[PDB]
């Protein structure tokens, strides 16, 4: 789900790779906790 | 909320004054795609009946 | 050349911990957790 | 014949049960003879007799 409005309601995940044996999880638009945003942001992430 | 009498020739309890709607699991209901579908095809429920 | 000295002595730093950590851990690694009659290693969802 | 490992089915994550119609054929519900397959095929093209 490439945007956020599509990445909303909830997906399978499957465990070890095994099509037959899946668990539902909600779906997120997560954000990197390291990120190039403003520049005091992108300071943190070149010191890291 | 619907009110569901109980049946018989369905062996399940029932609504007669509207259809319900199946949407599967991994699709949201709320896109555009689908909550375009929830609109006209909720004419079907005169028809139905 | 003049570094000789010293990794002569980062050698016999490794082959004394190898043999003490040896002796002290020798074999003691090979319990994990399993799910109760299956062969499927039961961890949590970022551990390892 | 059925055959599930036990070993690798991790308790709680529901596979799929079944979704296969039920096309038992007629020269499997009865004893098969040659003198059925003869009325087997002559009402399958729509023949009466
Ligand atoms: C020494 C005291 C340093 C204080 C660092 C600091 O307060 O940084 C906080 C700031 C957070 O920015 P961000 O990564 O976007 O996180 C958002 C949530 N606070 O992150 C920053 O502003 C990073 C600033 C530190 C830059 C490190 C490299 C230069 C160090 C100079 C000393
Ligand atoms: C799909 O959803 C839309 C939005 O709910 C439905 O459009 C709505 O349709 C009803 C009846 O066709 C409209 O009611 C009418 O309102 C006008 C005043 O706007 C009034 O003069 C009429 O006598 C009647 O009360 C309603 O306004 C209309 N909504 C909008 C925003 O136009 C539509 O019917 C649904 N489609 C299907 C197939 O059910």
């Amino acid at each position: 789900k490439m945007t956020e409005e599509e990445c909303r309601g909830y997906y399978y995940v499957y465990k070890d790779g095994d099509p037959t044996q899946m668990e539902l999880r909600p779906r997120q638009w997560i954000h990197n906790d390291f990120h190039f945003d403003n520049v005091l942001s992108a300071m943190m992430s070149l010191f890291t | 909320k619907p009110v569901f009498i109980d049946d018989a020739n369905f062996r399940r309890q029932v609504s007669y004054q509207h259809a319900a709607v199946h949407i599967p699991t991994d699709i949201y209901e709320g896109s555009t795609i689908v909550l375009n579908e929830l609109n006209w095809t909720s004419a079907l429920d005169d028809v139905f009946k | 050349l003049p570094l000789f000295h010293i990794a002569l002595l980062v050698l016999f730093m490794v082959i004394i911990y190898a043999i003490i950590g040896l002796e002290l851990f020798k074999g003691k690694m090979h319990k994990t957790c399993y799910y109760i009659g299956t062969d499927i290693v039961a961890t949590v969802e970022n551990e390892k | 014949i059925p055959t599930i490992n036990l070993r690798k089915r991790r308790p709680n994550v529901q596979n799929p049960k079944s979704q296969e119609p039920v096309t038992l054929d007629f020269l499997d519900a009865e004893l098969e003879n040659d003198i059925k397959v003869e009325i087997r095929n002559k009402m399958i093209d729509g023949e009466s007799g």
